[PDB]
């Protein structure tokens, strides 16, 4: 039966479990903790841009929650 | 010959194609929607020779809108000045991004 | 540090255009050919058209294909010429190239190229958007406008593609 | 001694690399083709050694020169063998190829073929069985364990 | 003025002159015509793009799929050539004399 | 008999068939039209103060005004 | 940082394609009653990674008439595009959010294809001449049949973005709204594919390997790799495209266990179909295709068409 | 109020803009310093050059080119 | 351009492969390997000799419903509009125009000869 | 040819409302149902005027209601509602229907006590 091929689709597996996993291990990694914002349109795009306006740093993923109310 | 069984007819089915100022998919402006509607307004019960003679400042507003080439002449010309000057090395302007 | 990238991909697809049109063997030209469809989808792209220039670049490679497939077809030699093969070809392909050096010269370092028009020489991120709300991505609309809007036009676009397809079997039938 | 040890073992990864996949092609000219059909067969796998048939004079390894080389046969035998690179094999298998055989007092029949190519490996039998074709490609690996070419090379 | 319209209107002046002289292949001749086609369709993008021009922007696919369609006219033509003879070149025209 | 001489294109016209009739008859039609009318990407303008116009409320929250509410209602 | 996300995008393709040699060489053995590679140490796995250096020993040769420049330069054009496919490739988050990628998908996979025919053509050798041109011929038929299919199937709840498409696979899988236009979608894709004698004539034993029937021992690897990547691209680009999973917010890893495990039980489901069938035929191939699934697909298209349309299922198209 | 504040900023790389030019091109002769290159009076709209001139590289393409291929 | 960086990369990971292929491993002895194979006989002439064709309807075929596959790709935008029932009967008209074209050239065997 | 008259930098000093676009993109309908009654007024005058450097003393107008409203939601409940803005903004884009129960806690937050 199939019981002398599972290791070679295992080791396979694991060669394709890896890169998506790196992948949102970086972007959670790539901004603080934060997901990477994406941005599809062009109103969410200037959303974006005067969240890293609004930042100081010109990073947008501090994001400055209801400190500067006052 | 020039036929406008287009316009007798009844039916638009071509000139919707035609200009800016018509109504776009969702109701969104052009470029230069105002500049048309400026020529327009100056140019409609006109027979295009008089047309060439009177509405001709309103006409050239409408290139250069389209075509803004006054404007980057102005444009290049300030920074071929800006760039002949930075390399000389008087009054280097830093107010940009800084006082 | 680069800012002209879009004049630069322009550069890079007038060569390899222009190697296209002095008339190698149609292997090559389709080589070059495809390069510049490419690098012109990268400028349409970077434009700000988001579909149109990925999907013409496809069109325009099907055509490729089946012009690829003619040429194994019909037009062989005994060898076929390169670009440095032959006298002509190669005077074609450096004089063309030595005209784009040349307008990237007069570009770069001087003020005003004015064969046609007086070109403005400076950078091309004048003109364009000044940041306007879309949201919905303009040339989407653009497009979406011509099954709403466009009644007589694709009638008789359809109407052209069905002669078409019977013009081609009439002619190929006509032996 | 670092320089020869690292050359050691990087010979010995090559050498193994080598003796590693083996895919020969098929050539093939009469009964012992069957026999090669039969180390084809799943009682006696090839694929347990990585060893694929390849049917391009492009990619294999070695060759296996089974059946009975004939004068028609034999320049086209060369323009395969020599169009296939430089790592190069030769299998002789099988009692008409080792040696002319059973055709060997006859016109248009190459006595033996190394008149044509070098021959690394002898198999005889007539036909071979899979065990002693199989027997055979083992030495051959083994030759290829016994290489030492790169420690000729830093030693020259 | 944006240099990109300069450029590719370099692009189709010299397309255009590959495409009038043509040493013997009609198949150069044809594929260059495409060529011509592409630069004068990405120029008019590229001001239908300047312009916000978005009502009628049928104009590219329009424009392509109608001259693509000619493509495969003068491709048809072309089979219908090398069916009555071997060699396509400047030679094997000279018939039907001016 | 008229069925499997190649009997997938009899199965594309039928269904192609009952493609074109289907739009006839249903009742989510005008639902698509109103669905698809009422809902703007861009933006509702205001106006001059009034003639005192009977209709086009004042507050968002006024319910004079045509809004959409079928949409909870199934 | 973004160029270590590039490196772990293209070193996870070569052990992908190294073991995944392994397991075609290992499944179709137990297929085919046979047994696969078991003497070389564990199971097999140092000799596939062998394997590559192996051929990358092989010091390849350029033949006569073989202009160098078209020669070296198609099968990089190959391995360079097999790659770039995997750009847009919704792995939980993609590497780059595109606005679409679909057609993307279409232009890069023709870009295979014409690099196979750069290949089979400067090989200049008249057999990968044939090869190419057969090459051409399932190209002719298997690049519109799936353009269109791609169209019904996005037509219903697509608008052209993968996030937004594994949004629509949430309630219900799209295998089951469009169960028979899948069926033909996953026939032309293994067509084009190239892999699957089902529909596949360029490896033939009629030729021998129609695409580099006498390249090089050296770019070798570069085609195989190529064509492993086409295998594992469509395979995972169907997994996301009909069927899928329920991610879990704030958590990928279980959305890659779902569909990897999806992922590689079609991808053995595609090797399965490869390993039983006979090759196939040219004119049985146009007569196959056109007469049989187009008009088919046209009336799928039709109606799909028709279908948000008299459901109100419209997609928020933003 | 992200229409009042795009005023903002606009009216502010304006003011910035003049300033500077009026500083730095004060000595060539000819050059009205603040002259519309339209004949009429009405809002022209910016050209992504009057608000992004001479800001040196990084922050033009953040502003133009951010949208198009970054993100 | 992110999709340029990551081209360039492909692009200085193809040409490792290459100069791994060529330089490194060992020599490159000459003189005979360069000769081109088919069987074992050398031909006439060599390739690039004038090969005929079957297909010449098939070929122009996926051109023409190449463009037509090029005109129907917006049908997703188009389904958003409020003119609901004239984007149906135009996009009804395509396909059928369309399946008209290829039953056409079906029926009177444009596809019945060397495929 | 004509001049232009571009006001300084005197009356455009108005402070920014600097919360970022997350939170604030969350708080939009009640923002709409408090506010946004007089900003209509600037709206008007911006759709009527299309002239910039004309309407802006409506600017003031709709930042100081804004500002106002953002400090009336701080000086009370929800406090929660930092838990309810920062569920909404790891969600990738603005998804509103990812956070569902915070919302839920905000709302009966504000309707209970104001
Ligand atoms: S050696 Fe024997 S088995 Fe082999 S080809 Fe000769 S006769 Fe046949």
């Amino acid at each position: 039966m199939w019981f002398e091929v599972l290791p070679g689709i295992a080791v396979m597996g694991v060669c394709l479990f890896i890169p998506g996993m790196a992948t949102a291990r970086i972007h959670r990694f790539s901004n603080g903790g934060r997901e990477k914002r994406v941005a599809h349109y062009s109103y969410q795009w200037y959303l974006m841009e005067r969240d890293r306006r609004v930042s100081g740093v010109n990073r947008y993923y501090v994001s400055k929650g209801l400190e500067n109310i006052d | 010959p020039f036929f406008d069984v287009q316009k007798k007819l009844g039916v638009d089915l071509d000139h919707w194609m035609t200009i800016q100022s018509a109504e776009q998919p969702h109701r969104i402006p052009a470029r230069c929607h105002a500049f048309e509607k400026e020529w327009i307004e100056c140019a409609h019960g006109i027979g295009s020779i008089r047309a060439e003679k009177e509405c001709k400042i309103e006409f050239e507003d409408f290139r250069e809108c389209l075509l803004r080439q006054k404007t980057m002449k102005r444009l290049n010309a300030i920074k071929r000045q800006r760039d002949k000057l930075i390399k000389e090395g008087k009054y280097t302007p830093p107010p940009h991004h800084s006082g | 540090m680069m800012t002209y990238i879009v004049f630069i991909l322009s550069i890079i697809f007038v060569m390899g255009f222009v190697g296209f049109s002095s008339k190698p063997s149609p292997i090559y030209g389709g080589l070059g050919l495809i390069v510049s469809g490419g690098v012109g989808c990268g400028i349409v792209l970077n434009f700000g058209g988001s579909f149109l220039g990925l999907m013409v670049f496809l069109i325009y490679l099907g055509g490729m294909m089946v012009v690829f497939g003619y040429t194994t077809a019909m037009a062989t030699e005994q060898y076929p010429e390169v670009w440095v093969s032959n006298k002509v070809v190669l005077g074609t392909f450096i004089t063309g190239l030595l005209m784009e050096f040349l307008m990237v010269y007069y570009v770069l370092k001087d003020k005003e190229v004015e064969i046609v028009f007086k070109f403005n020489g400076m950078g091309d991120w004048v003109i364009y958007d000044t940041g306007d709300s879309g949201f919905f991505s303009e040339e989407a609309m653009g497009i979406a406008a011509l099954y709403s809007y466009g009644t007589w036009l694709v009638i008789v676009t359809g109407w052209s593609l069905l002669i078409g397809v019977v013009v081609i079997m009439e002619i190929t039938r006509g032996n | 001694s670092r320089g020869e040890y690292v050359v050691a073992k990087l010979d010995d990864l090559i050498n193994w690399a080598r003796r590693s996949s083996l895919w020969p092609m098929t050539f093939g000219l009469a009964c012992c083709a069957v026999e090669m059909m039969h180390m084809a067969a799943p009682r006696y796998d090839m694929d347990r050694f990585g060893v694929v048939f390849r049917a391009s004079p492009r990619q294999s390894d070695v060759m296996i020169v089974a059946g009975t080389l004939t004068n028609k046969m034999a320049p086209a035998l060369r323009k395969v063998y020599d169009q296939m690179p430089e790592p190069r094999y030769v299998v002789s298998m099988g009692s008409c190829a080792n040696g002319g055989g059973y055709y060997h007092y006859s016109y248009s029949v190459v006595r033996g073929c190394d008149r044509i190519v070098p021959v690394d490996i002898y198999v005889p039998g007539c036909p071979p069985t899979a065990e002693a074709l199989l027997y055979g490609i083992l030495q051959l690996q083994k030759k290829i364990k016994r290489e030492k070419r790169l420690r000729i090379w830093y030693r020259r | 003025m944006s240099l990109v319209y300069m450029n590719i209107m370099m692009a189709f002046t010299v397309s255009l002159t590959g495409l009038l002289m043509y040493r013997s292949h009609l198949m150069s001749s044809l594929l260059c015509l495409e060529g011509m086609m592409l630069s004068l369709f990405i120029l008019a993008t590229l001001m239908i793009l300047n312009s916000h021009f978005t009502l009628a922007s049928m104009m590219p696919i329009i424009l392509l799929v109608f001259a693509a369609c000619e493509a495969a006219l003068g491709l048809s033509l072309l089979v219908m050539v090398s069916n009555t003879y071997g060699t396509d070149y400047v030679q094997n025209l000279n018939l039907l004399q001016c | 008999n008229v069925w499997a001489k190649e009997p997938v294109l009899v199965a594309s016209f039928a269904i192609a068939g009952l493609a074109v009739i289907l739009p006839t008859l249903s009742p989510y039609t005008k639902y698509s039209l109103m669905i698809n009318r009422a809902t703007p990407y861009n933006y509702p303008v205001p106006l001059r103060d009034d003639g005192n116009m009977p209709d086009v409320p004042s507050h968002p929250q006024d319910p004079q005004g045509p809004s959409l509410e079928w949409l909870k209602r199934l | 940082m973004f160029m270590i996300n590039v490196l772990t995008l293209i070193i996870p393709i070569l052990l992908a394609v190294a073991f995944l040699t392994l397991v075609e060489r290992k499944v179709l053995g137990y297929m085919q009653f046979r047994k696969g590679p078991n003497v070389v140490g564990p199971y097999g796995l140092l000799q596939p990674i062998a394997d590559a250096i192996k051929l990358f020993i092989k010091e390849p040769l350029r033949p006569a008439t073989s202009s160098i420049s078209m020669f070296i330069l198609a099968p990089i054009l190959a391995l360079t595009l097999a790659l770039t496919m995997w750009i847009p490739l919704p792995m939980p988050y993609p590497l780059i959010n595109m606005n679409l990628g679909v057609l993307f998908m279409l232009a890069m996979s023709s870009l295979a294809v014409y690099s196979i025919l750069w290949s089979g053509w400067a090989s200049n050798s008249k057999y990968a001449l044939i090869g190419a041109l057969r090459a051409v011929a399932q190209t002719i038929s298997y690049e519109v049949t799936l353009a269109i299919i791609l169209l019904s199937v996005l037509l219903m709840n697509g608008s052209f973005t993968l996030s937004t498409l594994i949004i629509t696979q949430e309630q219900v899988w799209l295998i089951f709204p469009a169960w028979p236009l899948a069926m033909m979608w996953f026939i032309s894709t293994l067509a084009e594919t190239n892999r699957a004698p089902f529909d596949l004539t360029e490896g033939e034993s009629e030729l021998v390997s129609g695409f580099n029937v006498e390249y090089a021992a050296g770019p070798f690897a570069l085609f195989f790799m190529a064509e492993y990547a086409n295998i594992i691209m469509m395979n995972i680009f169907t997994t996301t495209l009909f069927l899928g999973a329920f991610h879990n917010p704030y958590m990928p890893e279980l959305y890659t266990i779902n569909f990897t495990i999806k992922s590689l039980l079609l991808s053995i489901t595609f090797l399965w179909i490869r390993a039983s069938y006979p090759r196939f035929r040219y004119d049985q191939l146009m007569h196959l295709l056109w007469k049989n699934f187009l008009p088919l697909t046209l009336a799928l298209c039709m109606w799909h068409v028709s279908l948000p349309i008299l459901l109100s299922s419209i997609p928020p198209q933003t | 109020l992200l229409q009042a504040e795009k005023d903002r900023r606009v009216l502010q790389m304006l003011r910035e803009n003049l300033e500077e030019e009026a500083t730095i091109m004060k000595d060539v002769p000819g050059w009205k310093v603040g002259e519309s290159v339209f004949h009429t009076t009405r809002w022209v709209t910016p050209m992504m050059g009057e608000l992004y001139g001479l800001r040196t590289g990084e922050e033009i393409l953040s502003s133009t080119y951010g949208f198009i291929w970054y993100t | 351009m992110n999709l340029m960086i990551t081209l360039l990369t492909n692009f200085t990971l193809a040409t490792l492969l290459v100069t791994i292929a060529f330089w490194l491993p060992q020599l490159n002895v000459y003189s005979e390997k360069t000769s081109p194979y088919e069987c074992g006989f050398d031909p006439m002439g060599s390739a690039r000799l004038p090969f005929s064709m079957k297909f010449f309807l098939v070929a122009i075929t996926f051109l023409l419903f190449d463009l037509e596959i090029a005109l129907l790709l917006p049908l997703p935008w188009a389904s958003q509009t409020t003119n609901l029932n004239t984007m149906l009967t135009m996009a009804l008209l395509l396909i059928f125009l369309l399946a008209v074209s290829l039953a056409y050239e079906w029926t009177q065997k444009g596809l019945e000869w060397t495929e | 040819p004509g001049i232009v008259e571009l006001p300084s930098l005197e009356d455009l000093k108005v402070q920014e409302v600097k919360v970022s676009s997350s939170v604030l993109k969350a708080a939009a309908h009640h923002y709409g149902a408090q506010c946004d009654k007089p900003n209509k007024e600037f709206m008007l005058c911006r759709w009527e005027e299309k002239d910039p450097r004309r309407c802006l003393e409506e600017g003031k107008l709709v930042n100081q209601c804004a500002l106002e409203f953002f400090r009336q939601i701080k000086r009370h409940c929800a406090e929660p509602f930092t838990e309810y803005w920062t569920c909404i903004d790891y969600s990738g884009l603005q998804l509103f229907r990812r956070c569902r129960k915070e919302q839920a806690q905000f709302d009966k937050c504000v309707l209970d006590k104001l």
